[PDB]
Formats: C-alpha cells, sequence, structure tokens
C-alpha cells in the first residue's frame, strides 16, 4: 500500500519477539487444568493473531517466496485453529505456532545469510545419510532374523503373575543364557519386554528404532546385556560391537571428513577475495602503534621498575599465592584456615591496587584504556577493594562472598599474557566475533523453537508412573530447555524418547509415531552443532595458523 | 670373534623370529587366570614365560657381545623383572611392558609412535588453556555447591541430627509392603567438596556422561549441611550450560580442528610448483599409471544371444525392483504371526531364491563362466544363492544360512555414482595406514591386562556396575568393558564399582576373615588416563585417516577428475575390444562425440571445432590405424591441460622426466 517500510518491518519484528515471549511464559497445565496467566495468554494469542491478519492483509500486492509461504500458512493455520477451538485433538493444531519465533530470521538479512549457508552446508552428507539408511535397514534385519520375540521371559514367584527382582532380566530362551535361580522362582513367557516393550526386535518398526539407539552410542550396552541374559553369550557380541563400528566410528568419520573437506573449500576461496590480508594488515599496524606510542613519548612524558625482569616474577609469584589462597576451601576446612584466608585477600589486594595504581601513574592514563589487556584489571580491583568494605559494612549478603571470589580469581589470566599462540588466535576469535554471535544465536533460536515444541507435544504427560516423579520433563519453560539441551548433547536421550513415547499409550497403539520427534531433534540438532562450533574453530584457527606463517617469515 | 654373533643378531630369520616371540609371550601373558591363583592354566603359562624369557635372555647378551640406544635399556629392564621376580605385585604390573619390545623392531609402528608424540608436543598449548578453565570452573563450584550435596536415606529428615536410626520403607511406592531401613546421612558420589572432587565432577561433566544426574542434584541443593529442596534452584543451572558450552562444545572441537589444520599444514610440503600446481600433479599422474582393459566380448552367436539379452538397462532395473521386493518380504516378519502368513512367507521365499537362481544360471550360460567368477560381485551373490537354495527342503545351524539372502541388498549400494566410490577412497585410506590402529590395539591390551592385575578379584553381583557381563575376569570381557568405557557408556559408575571397599568373589586365595579387601584408589587415574588416551588416540587415526586421501575430499568436480578420466576409457573400449595397444582411428570422431564437454566436445558441430582440435595439436606421426594407448590418453590430458604453442613441445617430456617421476621407457614415442 502507501509507502510503510522503515517503522512497520521492525514493529513486526518486535511484534514477533513479544508473540515469542508470550508464548515462552505459558505453562503447560496436565489434564486441561490452568491459572489465571492461560487466561489472559489466550486472549494475548487473540489479539497477536488479529494483528498478524491486519499486517499481512496489508502486504498482498507475496506468495511465491517461501519465506512469506510460511508467514501466511502460520496466519491461516491459526485462524483455523482458532475456529475449531470456539465450535467444540483440536487444541494439537496450536502447534504450528510454534513456528513464529522461525519468522524473525526473515527480519535480519544478516543472520537470513548465516542460515542459508548452513543449510546450503548441508547436501554433501546425504551420501552418508543414505549410507547409514542402509546400514540401518540391513542391521534391523540381520536382527529381525537373528532374534525375534525372545526378550520376553523374566523370572516370576511360583505360580503368579509378580516378577521376582525389581529390576528384570530375561531367562535363557532356549536353556543357554541367563537362569534364574533363587528361593522360588520359576521364568515362563508373557513378560512385556526391558524397557516396557519398547526395545526389543520383535517388529520392523522396534528392529529400526533399536538399531538407530545402538548407533548413537546410547543405551547399546543395555541391549547387548539383555541379549545376553536372553539369548545366548557367543553371537550377541559380535551383533552390536560390529554395529557400534561400522554404525557409528565409521560414519562419523565419514561426517567429520566431508565437513572439513567442504570447510577448506570455502577457505581457498575466500582467500582468494583477500580476506586474510583484511586481518593481516590490521594485526601488522598493531605492532607499528605500540612502539609509535611509547618511545615517541617516552622523551618528556618507575618506568624501569615496572620493565624489570624481576617485578614480572614477583607479579607471578603474588598470582600465584592468590591462586594457592583461592583453591584450598573445602568444607568443613580449619578454624585456622579461614582467618589466614580473609587476611591473605586483604594484604594482596591492597598490594595489586598499589601496583596498579603505580602502573597507572608510570606510562600513561590514556594509553592503557585503549588496551582490552588492562582494561578489566582496573575493574577487578575496584571489585575486590569494594567486597571488603561492602562485607565489613552493615551488609551481611551470604550468598554475596561466593559470588565475589569469582572476580577475583579471574587474576590468573595475568599469567598468560605473553604466549604469541594463546593471543593469536584470541585476536582472529574476535576478529570473528560477529559471526560467532550470529550462529550462536541461531541455535539459540533452534533450541527455543525446539523446546516450545516439546511444551506444547509433551508438556503437563509425564505424570504417569505413580510411583515416582520425573526430572527431566517438558512442564515448564526452563525444564524444557534444560530437557531439549540435554537432548542435543546426546546424554540418555533414549530415556526422554520412552517417557515421551509411553506418554501417548505404548509400544502398542500409534503412539510410538511420536518418536520422530527425538530422530529428528538428535539427527538434526547434532549437525547444526557439527557446523557451528567446528566451524568457528576451522576457520579460525587457519586464520590464527596462516598469521605465524606471515608473522614469522615477516620477522 | 664378535662378527658371527653380528652376522646372527642382523640376519634375516633371526629378527622375524625375535618379534614373533615377543608377540607370542604378550598373547601368552593376555591368558592367565586372574582369581584362581592356585589354577592349573597359569602352572602351564608360567612354564611358558621360562622359555620365553631364556630367548629374550640369550638375544640381549649376544647383542651385548658385538656392543661395546634407550631402547636397548627398556630390553634390559622387561627381561630384568622377570628374573627379579622368579613386593611381587608391582613386578607383576610391570610385566605388562612386553608388547613395548616390539616398537623398535617394526619401522612402522616406531614411526607412528613419533608421530603421535610430535602430534601432542604441538598441541600442548590448547591443553594448557583448557585445564587452567577446568580449574577455574572447579573453583568457582567448589565456591557454590561447597557441602550442599548431601542428603538421608530417606527423604524426610533433612539435617544430620534427624538422619539417625531407623525407619520405614515403603518398596516400590505400596503402603502395604513396607521394610525397615537405616538412616545414613551419605554425601554424594560426585560432589564438589574440594578442588579435587570438583575437577573430577567437572571432568564427568564433560565427558557429556551422567552430567543430568548432577545437574539435578545441584539444582536441589539448599544450604552448607541440610538437605535438598525439589527445584530449590533451577537458575544455577547456567553454570552447568555455560561450562558445558565453553570447555565441552568450544575447547573439545577447536582441539579437533587444530589437530585437522595442523596435518593439512604438515602434509602441504609439497613445494614442487615450478610448473605443476596441485591439479596437474593429481590429473596427469592417472595418465601415466593407467593400463587398457577389454570388454570380454564372446563368440558364437548362438551363444551371444543371452548375452544380448542379460546385458541391458531393463534387466538391471527388473533386478533392482525384484531385490527391493525380497528385501521388503524380508522385512516385515513380525512376533506371533499368523500361521497363514508363516507359509505364504515360505512359498515367497521358495519363489525369490528360485528366480535368483534362474537369474544365476542365465548369467553363467551367457557370460562365458570361465571369467563369470572374475568378479567380485558375481562370486558373491552366487555364495548367496547356493547357500540360500539348500535351505528350501530344510524348512521340514539353518539360521546361518537364513543371513545370506539378507546381503543382496548390498549390492543395490555400488549402483550409484558417488556413494559407492566415497567408500572405496575410505576403505583404501584405512588399508593404506594400518599401524595407526595397531597403537589403539596395544592401548587396549596394555589397559585390559591391568584391569585384570588390579580389578580382577572384584565380585560379580546384579545390582552393580560388575556384574556377570561386565568384569575384568577374562581378556574379552575386559576388552568389551574397555570398549564400552571407550564409548562412554557408564565409565564413572565402574571406575565407582571399582574402588577399595568392594566384596571379593569367594574363588581368589585371600586371607580368611576378610573379604573386603579387593578394589584399589588407583581405579580413578586409570579410568581418566584410560579415557583421555583413548580419545586422543581415536582422534589421531581419524584425523590420519581424513588427510590420507584429503583430493577427493576437496576434488572440485567441475574442474577435472580421475572419473573424466574413467568415463573416456569406458567409452573408449566400446571401440576398442581388446587392450591389445594401438586402436583404429575411424570411429575416434564418434567417440569425442560421446564424450561429455569437460573431457570431450560439446553438443556444437564436432567438425568446426572438434576435428580442427584434433589434428592441429601435435600427434605421434605413427601409421593410419596404429596409435598406443598412452598416445591417446596423456596427449587428451595434455590437451586440457596447461595448452601451449608450437615448438616448446619438448618441455613436455622435460617436465615429466624432471618434475614428474622416473618415467620408466615408456615416453619414448610420447617424445613425439
Ligand atoms: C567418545 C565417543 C563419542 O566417540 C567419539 O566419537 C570420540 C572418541 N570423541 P568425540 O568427542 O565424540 C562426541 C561428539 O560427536 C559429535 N556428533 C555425533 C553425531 C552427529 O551426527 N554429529 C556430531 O557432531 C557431537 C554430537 F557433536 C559430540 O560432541 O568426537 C568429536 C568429533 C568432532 C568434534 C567434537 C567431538
Ligand atoms: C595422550 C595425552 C593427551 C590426552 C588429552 O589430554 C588432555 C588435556 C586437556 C584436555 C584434553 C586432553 C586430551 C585429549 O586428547 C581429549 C580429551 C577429552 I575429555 C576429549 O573429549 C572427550 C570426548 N568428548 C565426549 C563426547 C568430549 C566432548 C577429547 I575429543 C580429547
Ligand atoms: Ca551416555
Amino acid at each position: 500500500s502507501i509507502v510503510e517500510w522503515k517503522p512497520f518491518d521492525i514493529f513486526i519484528l518486535l511484534a514477533i519477539f513479544a508473540n515469542c515471549v508470550a508464548l515462552a511464559i505459558y505453562i503447560p497445565f496436565p489434564e486441561d487444568d490452568s491459572n489465571s496467566t492461560n487466561h489472559n495468554l489466550e486472549k494475548v494469542e487473540y489479539a497477536f493473531l488479529i494483528i498478524f491478519t491486519v499486517e499481512t492483509f496489508l502486504k498482498i500486492i507475496y506468495v511465491r517466496n517461501g519465506w512469506n509461504l510460511l508467514d501466511f500458512v502460520i496466519v491461516i493455520v491459526g485462524l483455523f485453529s482458532v475456529i475449531l477451538e470456539q465450535l467444540t485433538d483440536v487444541k494439537a493444531l496450536r502447534a504450528f505456532r510454534v513456528l513464529r519465533p522461525l519468522r524473525l530470521v526473515s527480519g535480519v538479512p544478516s543472520l537470513q545469510v548465516v542460515l542459508n549457508s548452513i543449510i546450503k552446508a548441508m547436501v554433501p552428507l546425504l551420501h552418508i545419510a543414505l549410507l547409514v539408511l542402509f546400514v540401518i535397514i540391513i542391521y534391523a534385519i540381520i536382527g529381525l532374523e537373528l532374534f525375534i520375540g525372545k526378550m520376553h521371559k523374566t523370572c516370576f514367584f511360583a505360580d503368579s503373575d509378580i516378577v521376582a527382582e525389581e529390576d528384570p532380566a530375561p531367562c535363557a530362551f532356549s536353556g543357554n543364557g541367563r537362569q534364574c535361580t533363587a528361593n522360588g522362582t520359576e521364568c515362563r513367557s508373557g513378560w512385556v519386554g526391558p524397557n516396557g516393550g519398547i526395545t526389543n526386535f520383535d517388529n520392523f518398526a522396534f528392529a529400526m528404532l533399536t538399531v538407530f539407539q545402538c548407533i548413537t552410542m546410547e543405551g547399546w550396552t543395555d541391549v547387548l546385556y539383555w541379549m545376553n541374559d536372553a539369548m545366548g553369550f557367543e553371537l550377541p557380541w559380535v551383533y552390536f560391537v560390529s554395529l557400534v563400528i561400522f554404525g557409528s566410528f565409521f560414519v562419523l568419520n565419514l561426517v567429520l571428513g566431508v565437513l572439513s573437506g567442504e570447510f577448506s573449500k570455502e577457505r581457498e576461496k575466500a582467500k582468494a577475495r583477500g580476506d586474510f590480508q583484511k586481518l593481516r594488515e590490521k594485526q601488522q599496524l598493531e605492532e607499528d602503534l605500540k612502539g609509535y606510542l611509547d618511545w615517541i613519548t617516552q622523551a618528556e612524558d618507575c618506568r624501569a621498575a615496572v620493565k624489570s625482569v624481576t617485578f614480572y616474577w614477583l607479579v607471578i609469584v603474588l598470582v600465584f599465592l592468590n591462586t594457592l589462597t583461592i583453591s584450598s576451601e573445602h568444607y568443613n576446612q580449619p578454624d585456622w584456615l579461614t582467618q589466614i584466608q580473609d587476611i591473605a585477600n586483604k594484604v594482596l589486594l591492597a598490594l595489586f591496587t598499589c601496583e596498579m595504581l603505580v602502573k597507572m601513574y608510570s606510562l600513561g592514563l590514556q594509553a592503557y584504556f585503549v588496551s582490552l589487556f588492562n582494561r578489566f584489571d582496573c575493574f577487578v580491583v575496584c571489585g575486590g577493594i569494594t567486597e571488603t568494605i561492602l562485607v565489613e559494612l552493615e551488609i551481611m549478603s551470604p550468598l554475596g562472598i561466593s559470588v565475589f571470589r569469582c572476580v577475583r580469581l579471574l587474576r590468573i589470566f595475568k599469567v598468560t599474557r605473553h604466549w604469541t599462540s594463546l593471543s593469536n588466535l584470541v585476536a582472529s576469535l574476535l576478529n570473528s566475533m560477529k559471526s560467532i554471535a550470529s550462529l550462536l544465536l541461531l541455535l539459540f533460536l533452534f533450541i527455543i523453537i525446539f523446546s516450545l515444541l516439546g511444551m506444547q507435544l509433551f508438556g503437563g504427560k509425564f505424570n504417569f508412573d505413580e510411583t515416582q516423579t520425573k526430572r527431566s520433563t517438558f512442564d515448564n519453560f526452563p525444564q524444557a530447555l534444560l530437557t531439549v539441551f540435554q537432548i542435543l548433547t546426546g546424554e540418555d536421550w533414549n530415556a526422554v524418547m520412552y517417557d515421551g513415547i509411553m506418554a501417548y499409550g505404548g509400544p502398542s497403539s500409534s503412539g510410538m509415531i511420536v518418536c520422530i520427534y527425538f530422530i529428528i531433534l538428535f539427527i538434526c540438532g547434532n549437525y547444526i552443532l557439527l557446523n557451528v562450533f567446528l566451524a568457528i574453530a576451522v576457520d579460525n584457527l587457519a586464520d590464527a595458523e596462516s598469521l605465524n606463517t606471515a608473522q614469522k617469515e615477516e620477522a | 670373534i664378535r662378527v658371527g654373533c653380528h652376522k646372527l643378531i642382523n640376519h634375516h630369520i633371526f629378527t622375524n623370529l625375535i618379534l614373533v616371540f615377543i608377540m607370542l609371550s604378550s598373547a601368552a601373558l593376555a591368558a592367565e587366570d586372574p582369581i584362581r591363583s592356585h589354577s592349573f592354566r597359569n602352572t602351564i603359562l608360567g612354564y611358558f614365560d621360562y622359555a620365553f624369557t631364556a630367548i629374550f635372555t640369550v638375544e640381549i647378551l649376544l647383542k651385548m657381545t658385538t656392543f661395546g640406544n634407550y631402547f636397548n635399556l627398556l630390553d634390559m629392564l622387561v627381561v630384568g623383572v622377570s628374573l627379579v621376580s622368579f613386593v611381587v605385585k608391582i613386578l607383576r604390573v610391570l610385566r605388562v611392558l612386553r608388547p613395548l619390545r616390539a616398537i623398535n623392531r617394526a619401522k612402522g609402528l616406531k614411526h607412528v609412535v613419533q608421530c603421535v608424540f610430535v602430534a601432542i608436543r604441538t598441541i600442548g598449548n590448547i591443553m594448557i588453556v583448557t585445564t587452567l578453565l577446568q580449574f577455574m570452573f572447579a573453583c568457582i563450584g567448589v565456591q557454590l555447591f561447597k557441602g550442599k550435596f548431601y542428603r538421608c536415606t530417606d527423604e524426610a529428615k533433612s539435617n544430620p541430627e534427624e538422619c539417625r536410626g531407623l525407619f520405614i520403607l515403603y518398596k516400590d511406592g505400596d503402603v502395604d509392603s513396607p521394610v525397615v531401613r537405616e538412616r545414613i546421612w551419605q554425601n554424594s558420589d560426585f560432589n564438589f567438596d574440594n578442588v579435587l572432587s570438583a575437577m573430577m565432577a567437572l571432568f564427568t561433566v564433560s565427558t557429556f556422561e551422567g552430567w543430568p544426574a548432577l545437574l539435578y542434584k545441584a539444582i536441589d541443593s539448599n544450604g552448607e549441611n541440610i538437605g535438598p529442596i525439589y527445584n530449590h534452584r533451577v537458575e544455577i543451572s547456567i553454570f552447568f550450560i555455560i561450562y558445558i558450552i565453553i570447555v565441552a562444545f568450544f575447547m573439545m572441537n577447536i582441539f579437533v580442528g587444530f589437530v585437522i589444520v595442523t596435518f593439512q599444514e604438515q602434509g602441504e610440503k609439497e613445494y614442487k610448483n615450478c610448473e605443476l600446481d596441485k591439479n596437474q600433479r593429481q590429473c596427469v599422474e592417472y595418465a601415466l599409471k593407467a593400463r587398457p582393459l577389454r570388454r570380454y566380448i564372446p563368440k558364437n552367436p548362438y551363444q551371444y544371444k543371452f548375452w544380448y539379452v542379460v546385458n541391458s538397462s531393463p534387466f538391471e532395473y527388473m533386478m533392482f525392483v525384484l531385490i527391493m521386493l525380497n528385501t521388503l518380504c524380508l522385512a516385515m516378519q513380525h512376533y506371533e504371526q499368523s500361521k497363514m502368513f508363516n507359509d505364504a512367507m515360505d512359498i515367497l521365499n521358495m519363489v525369490f531364491t528360485g528366480v535368483f537362481t534362474v537369474e544365476m544360471v542365465l548369467k553363467v550360460i551367457a557370460f562365458k563362466p570361465k571369467g563369470y567368477f572374475s568378479d567380485a560381485w558375481n562370486t558373491f551373490d552366487s555364495l548367496i544363492v547356493i547357500g540360500s537354495i539348500i535351505d528350501v527342503a530344510l524348512s521340514e545351524s539353518i539360521t546361518f544360512f537364513r543371513l545370506f539372502r539378507v546381503m543382496r541388498l548390498v549390492k543395490l549400494l555400488s549402483r550409484g555414482e558417488g556413494i559407492r566410490t566415497l567408500l572405496w577412497t575410505f576403505i583404501k585410506s584405512f588399508q593404506a595406514l594400518p599401524y595407526v590402529a595397531l597403537l589403539i590395539a596395544m592401548l587396549f591390551f596394555i589397559y585390559a591386562v591391568i584391569g585384570m592385575q588390579m580389578f580382577g578379584k572384584v565380585a560379580m553381583r546384579d545390582n552393580n556396575q560388575i556384574n556377570r557381563n561386565n568384569n575384568f575376569q577374562t581378556f574379552p570381557q575386559a576388552v568389551l568393558l574397555l570398549f564400552r568405557c571407550a564409548t562412554g557408556e557408564a565409565w564413572q559408575e565402574i571406575m565407582l564399582a571399582c574402588l577399595p571397599g568392594k566384596l571379593c568373589d569367594p574363588e581368589s586365595d585371600y586371607n580368611p576373615g576378610e573379604e573386603y579387601t579387593c578394589g584399589s584408589n588407583f581405579a580413578i587415574v586409570y579410568f581418566i588416563s584410560f579415557y583421555m588416551l583413548c580419545a586422543f588416540l581415536i582422534i589421531n587415526l581419524f584425523v590420519a585417516v581424513i588427510m590420507d586421501n584429503f583430493d577427493y575430499l576437496t576434488r572440485d568436480w567441475s574442474i577435472l577428475g580421475p572419473h573424466h578420466l574413467d568415463e573416456f576409457k569406458r567409452i573408449w573400449s566400446e571401440y576398442d575390444p581388446e587392450a591389445k595397444g594401438r586402436i583404429k582411428h575411424l570411429d575416434v570422431v564418434t567417440l569425442l562425440r560421446r564424450i561429455q564437454p569437460p573431457l570431450g566436445f560439446g553438443k556444437l558441430c564436432p567438425h568446426r571445432v572438434a576435428c580442427k582440435r584434433l589434428v592441429a595439436m601435435n600427434m605421434p606421426l605413427n601409421s593410419d590405424g596404429t596409435v598406443m594407448f598412452n598416445a591417446t590418453l596423456f596427449a587428451l590430458v595434455r590437451t586440457a591441460l596447461k595448452i601451449k604453442t608450437e615448438g616448446n613441445l619438448e618441455q613436455a617430456n622435460e617436465e615429466l622426466r624432471a618434475v614428474i617421476k622416473k618415467i620408466w621407457k615408456k615416453t619414448s614415442m610420447k617424445l613425439l
């Protein structure tokens, strides 16, 4: 319509962020419970729907672009969800609201290009994915043939349906495996399974799920031991050891090699542009300024001691003593050591601040604020001198003692100044901090989106055991975020998957279809991590390595 | 006369005999019973060591006769320990140094060990930084969770003054099944009491194992000496999140990145780019290392009819379809299937094995069976059907032959351009570096033997991590435990299970009265050192394998590659029924017409550009229909790369004899 470009596109982005916050505040109560916050948030969501529809109809002139396609798909599915909710799994139709945070990347081109690069860096991995698919299928069929329905025989009591031990394990199938020998115990069929029936090889879907669980090096030993108990003792080790080596060690080598060979392609292409020269030119004049700032000023504007060789080692000894005092606290420490620590802190703070005031009034006030190496030293000294008076005055702050010891602990970094190798990488890291922050923000957005989706799906649904409370749930936003992070690191993600499967019925029924949420989250989440933290390392280490070659030859 | 001893020690067979004796002695060491000290097997094995330690004794003296380095001192150290052994536990532990004696013998082992040491030295900067970061985080964690990880046996008493006496426990939450249990105010297994404990806990967190439990234990931490509360401070998880992001995601990926970049820079010592770059060095060589092939076209057209029938695109696509169908029919057998379902499966299996046998007989008739078995794929499927065809009458041991029919899907993996070559390249690279995995094998051997000697007497129970499936009582089982820890499954749990206060199995010859003695404080350093060493060695092996074939990983398919030359050779062989050197020039125009533009010529008229270019460039002045394989392929390669003018053609020969490897008299006709 009428020209409205600079205020409109940032106001709508602020609206997106506000909608993200509103979605984060919502608490998924179990069994249709609610409070006042959700009662207000439904009207807030209404208002967001009307504003989104208004701004969509304002700019229709638009559908061919994929981003705008998703933009109005979200609006139309939200409208349909509202209509169906008013005219009454209708509540699950609002799970498309989780894609609204994804609209924020369209508002920032600087992050849109990063997302596009990450997505485009995925095509070479399709061969490895296909190979993994064949490996999984082949091993699933092999498991189906070798052992089907054999982990279904635990040891109950005498003429009863109650299992003997609280951690049941299968008996032998035909007198070869484990034998349950207790006071009164005979073992027969009729058992449900090891993980409630979720981990077994008595179906193609079950076999594929078990093989995918084992190929990620998570809980493969549990399956191996269960098969050792159920079947014999000589075959199962050949199946699982080879599956881990070929399926995981070999494939992780496949992915890492392909990624390494892909980063080098773009490193040797942007090098022809002159990106390394920009960093080299900036760094080559930093050594030309330090000399042309002291020598040109040392003539007419204590400096003998600070530039000596004894002063540096004395400061090293002082910081070593500071570290020793810091790293000596423990539970039930002797009463004579607390006083030693609290007087050593005082005297060493006084000595460090005396040294700092000597340094400040020996070379120049305006020549040290520019350098970042000594810029936070004044903050550390001020915080240390503030802590003493804060504690001794009428402010106790029992937790404040443990928060002010960290800034005093950071003084250990004073030993890592003259390295010429640590600082060389730090220079490149500071140069590329903008790309670093962009990648980290994209990772954070991905985590937030998956946390919101998990809150929508499994929110208030892990209350099915009635005997214990789960810690890795999706009850609220911080807990969902922690759970998504844990699944991302790949630690006991199978337990969360089993809980999510049982939350929708069990191994039977159509509840197992939700397992693709954790399969996608692990595969897609781990790909991003290997394309973010590895890319930061690779493209900032070759830059530092090449600087040393230029710096050494020019020296 | 100390020259005969020199001849003996330097003899061709003596070094091999010494090496095989060393490996046999190591194998004997890895077969001793760790539990039963008074066992018959150990007595026999001890007799074996007596002869083995005498040969090693008679060769050091024999070598000492002819001489008058640090590796020789190590050899004397190992022999000395055995003689002194004849306390004793330390000598028994030091007996594991036998495999190290083979380092000085095999050159490859020495080279890989030196490379590993160099890699360790060049990466020491990062290790110091990450160790300092872990130390800082351990100090912060000590300040934050000092003594707050305590808890009582029952979650009803929240201070030590209340956690005394007995209490009623309701098993599994049932109110009608109570049992009396003691109240113990016990600390957590991994805590932040002092700096060492904090460092250990943070190491376990950084290994991405058991970290959620520590997270949810730290979230509940109330105070100095009182019990936890459910979700007391969720915001304390920021410490764990920040630590994980900074160390395990950043300082650990920077480790692998630094290894990769160091290997890549070290391998770039090929400073021979006086006239040719990396692309020329990668493309021209395949011209030299080429050997033509024939099509194996048969005779007797009555037999060639079947050959024409078989070798066709529709036949291959049909076999693809039926192999996928057989795979689908295999992978839909469920549990407790119906009798009719099983009967249908049996009939369908009979049909599929019959159609595959028909395939086999048709192909063996049509493809001249003398050379039919020459190919690897053709022999592979023959074994599949033969094992499958004998089970049809056995339906009414056998399980082994069933797995054969699954392998037909593997042949479908080599049906795509790129997934087959990726595998080919990486298995070739693995085969090219066999000594790198030998370091991992030696590490596993040494640590398994040490685990036997140290924790081999810990009793096996059912509720603990040292169970019937996981212990140090046998070499396969100890190696399996080490593999499980390398994967990092519950390695810290086993480490905790190996502490001194553990029950011993009632089979070792221990002093009566005391049975909670086996286990040692060596477990912590043992497991931590093994994890670090195995992770480093695995990273080193992975990066070495990746760097061995790095040209393929950066192929840049747009410019050129060996695939283009292979396609050229395969298309050419169609017009060359035999590889007898010289070929016919009649259909060269159509041959180049069949080639892709990057190597041949485009869709435009060949008479305007291609025909001019074929004759304009210098060619050997041979006969009308005589021209060698190299005389065409190398000429095409030189046409595609660094095109020059006339007069300086002998510069190509100069480059071949100077920069390229020895011509080996293969360029006599290529001089023209
Ligand atoms: C010890 C086990 C794990 O065996 C190994 O691979 C070696 C002994 N050490 P490692 O620490 O193993 C964990 C990393 O595997 C990455 N992974 C997996 C699948 C995937 O699809 N994507 C992906 O990134 C990760 C999930 F990111 C983890 O950080 O190997 C590293 C290799 C390169 C960079 C960092 C670590
Ligand atoms: C042979 C001596 C070098 C072994 C070694 O020492 C170190 C000191 C500080 C930091 C790392 C090392 C180190 C490693 O090689 C090493 C250690 C770890 I922990 C490590 O990461 C553990 C595996 N992984 C779990 C998924 C971490 C993310 C890796 I990769 C390499
Ligand atoms: Ca794990």
